[PDB]
């Protein structure tokens, strides 16, 4: 398979520049940085509270795992 | 004018047939991108539905002057059967103006980009690529016509 018997496309126009005469990083630090929150504000409740949760049970089960160790008054 | 204004109107839509004309007037418009000179010549649709009278009186009352004229002939002549009939004729021109009326040239720069109009129904595709040219006045011209005739030309009916 190759260019040139994909599919099909009809009235479409592409605007795209040389690099020369372009920065490469425009507004890295402008645009990107909301875009960085904007981006993780989408995801970050839907993965966290796994995870969240992971470092409770890897809380709990140290602790848990140490007192058992640790004599009974008896 | 109102005519015309629809006979404009009727052209842009033949152009859109003459795929190579629409080819450079896309190419015109990249590489000199941001200039009067990625305009076209008969005009946006939109403007030619706007243009006024007076525009054209002002358009037409800076550009036709004298000092950036010319006449020429040849064939069946001499040249003072003629000086005469513009001395004659066009002596009543406006050979000046405003001083700060007539402006001279920008220099347009040049882009490298590309433009496309993706259209995959039609039967063939008109490609177009170029770069910089150095100018009129420049002497290398006489080279680079040499080049171009070293490539040369071919549309699918010489012999050879």
């Amino acid at each position: 398979r190759q260019f040139g018997h994909l599919t099909r496309v009809r009235h479409v126009i592409t605007y795209s520049l040389s690099p020369f005469e372009q920065r490469a990083f425009p507004h890295y630090f402008s645009k990107g940085i909301p875009n960085v929150l904007r981006r993780t504000r989408a995801c970050i409740l839907r993965v966290a509270p796994p995870f969240v949760a992971f470092y409770l049970v890897y809380t709990w089960g140290t602790q848990e795992f140490e007192k058992s160790k640790r004599k009974n008054p008896a | 004018i109102e005519k015309e204004r629809d006979v404009i109107l009727q052209e842009l839509q033949e152009n859109d047939t003459s795929m190579r004309d629409v080819v450079f007037n896309y190419l015109h418009a990249t590489a000199f991108q941001g200039t009067p000179l990625a305009q076209s010549v008969e005009g946006p649709s939109e403007n030619v539905r706007k243009l006024s009278r007076a525009d054209l009186t002002e358009y037409l009352s800076r550009h036709y002057k004298a000092p950036r004229m010319v006449l020429a002939a040849a064939g069946g002549l001499e040249h003072r059967q003629l000086l005469d009939l513009a001395q004659k004729h066009f002596s009543g021109l406006s050979g000046t103006y405003d001083e700060d009326a007539v402006p001279t040239l920008s220099p347009c720069r040049f882009t490298g980009s590309q433009i496309c109009h993706r259209e995959d129904g039609l039967p063939l595709a008109h490609v177009a690529i170029a770069v910089e040219g150095p100018g009129w006045a420049h002497p290398d011209n006489v080279a680079l016509q040499v080049a171009n005739a070293i490539i040369g030309h071919y549309d699918c009916t010489y012999g050879g």
